[PDB]
């Protein structure tokens, strides 16, 4: 099994600050066999990087990504504040296929009034807009950790 | 143009058994291989199985080996995923995603996720002693426990978004 390893795990950046996250290998690879995917709190994973280098379609030119050998790398040359997101890099080499496990990106001081009221109010209205499909999730998880604890109840009260 | 739509997704004993959907579509679907992979509670990615894109090659991993199957059919454009001897690490969200290239094995598309939950019966063991009366007690008390902790989530993303909102007022 090919482990992959991301580090940070987690950080907290500032729109304009540089990011890189970097994914290391437990053996050699081609740079052909490395990829990078976003996803967006409440949605579902996307390709971000292709061989190492190539931006996936619709991808803004800040993302780049380089490497060889077991190290490799994704760099946001400048953080937007659309850029939070977990990034998640992957090894398509050898079966079994293994993804690295995740970095988490946040904004630092991303609810203070201080440092939101410098925003543009189109970045602004993007991010009062990403928080519904987070809150949506976690109420979906909610919904269906209830729907187990009915279950045996049910099936109780079937059962007589 | 590309459309991939998961169903088949819900609750299920430890042991029992599921049959999940993806309905392809905005491309030819029989000129590209495709998978399967789930996100974790502990949102980790895992890669479940594989199909080629005519069918005669599939692949897994060792925890999930003759347990699950993949199949596709050609005729109306979809994916299956059959999942036997279900344990408790399979609860998870599952993505149908295709591979662009057979030469890389990147997934340049992914569905929108069906979930599955393997649910413990084991309270069955007490629970099918009690009285209905007892029962349906239990089963009342549980309502007000998850509006409850719905509400705590909304007050918790109202809290998130009055600076923003603020924010947006001073200009």
């Amino acid at each position: 099994q090919i482990v992959v390893t991301q580090r940070p795990t987690t950080m907290a950046a500032s729109p304009g600050d540089k990011i890189i996250i970097t994914c290391s290998v437990s053996s050699i690879i081609s740079s052909n066999y490395l990829h990078w995917y976003s996803q967006k709190p409440g949605f579902s994973p996307k390709l971000l990087i292709y061989r190492t280098s190539n931006l996936a379609s619709g991808v803004p030119p800040r993302f780049s990504g380089s490497g060889s050998g077991t190290s490799y790398s994704l760099t946001i040359g400048t953080m937007e504040a659309e850029d939070v997101a977990t990034y998640y890099c992957q090894q398509g080499s050898d079966i079994p296929l293994t993804f690295g496990d995740g970095t988490k990106l946040d904004l630092k001081r991303g609810s203070d009034y201080e440092f939101l009221k410098s925003w543009t109010v189109e970045d602004l209205q993007k991010r009062l807009l990403a928080l519904d499909p987070m809150m949506e999730q976690e109420i979906e998880e909610i919904r269906q950790k209830y729907q187990c604890k009915r279950q045996p109840i049910l099936d109780a009260i079937e059962a007589k | 143009d590309v459309k991939l739509v998961e169903s088949g997704g819900g609750l299920v004993k430890p042991g029992g058994s599921l049959k999940l959907s993806c309905a392809a579509s905005g491309f030819t679907f029989s000129s590209y291989t495709m998978s399967w992979v789930r996100q974790t509670p502990e949102k980790r990615l895992e890669w479940v199985a594989t199909i080629s894109s005519g069918g005669s090659y599939t692949y897994y991993p060792d925890s999930v080996k003759g347990r699950f199957t993949i199949s596709r059919d050609k005729a109306k454009n979809t994916l299956y995923l059959q999942m036997g001897s279900l344990k408790s690490e399979d609860t998870a969200m599952y993505y149908c995603t295709r591979i662009g290239y057979d030469e890389d094995y990147a997934m340049d598309h992914w569905g929108q996720g069906t979930s599955v939950t393997v649910c413990s019966g084991s309270d069955y063991e007490f629970l099918k002693s009690w009285t209905v009366e007892d029962l349906q007690k239990r089963l009342l008390a549980l309502d007000p426990m998850m509006e409850q902790e719905i509400e705590e989530i909304r007050q918790k993303y109202q809290s998130k978004r009055q600076p923003i909102l603020d924010a947006i007022e001073a200009k």
